[PDB]
């Protein structure tokens, strides 16, 4: 019971750096997203 | 001004599919350490 209390907070713990890690991947990718919208029917307009 | 929107288009996807690509395994780790967190827990509720 003890022995798997401690693994259980340890992995908590990780989990919690990983999902704030996450947490500024997803932010990031979602300003990544939106500039690279509006280029792709700009080069399909450009090329028509 | 096409070979602009192109370049643009072509290195912020590359970096799209970059980012996805560690959102990916970032949630496949998270969702293992998840599941086995619920297991460890529900052991210790059982073991007490």
């Amino acid at each position: 019971l003890e022995k798997a209390r401690e693994d259980l907070a340890q992995i908590q713990a990780y989990i919690k750096n990983l999902k704030d890690v996450y947490t500024k991947q997803m932010e990031e990718k979602n300003e990544l997203e939106m500039k690279a919208a509006k280029t792709k029917k700009k080069i399909n307009t450009a090329r028509t | 001004t096409i070979n602009q929107m192109e370049i643009s288009l072509k290195e912020e996807e590359i970096q799209l599919n970059e980012a996805t690509e560690k959102t990916n395994q970032l949630l496949a780790n998270l969702d293992k350490e998840s599941k086995k967190a619920n297991q460890k827990g529900e052991e210790v509720a059982a073991t007490n």
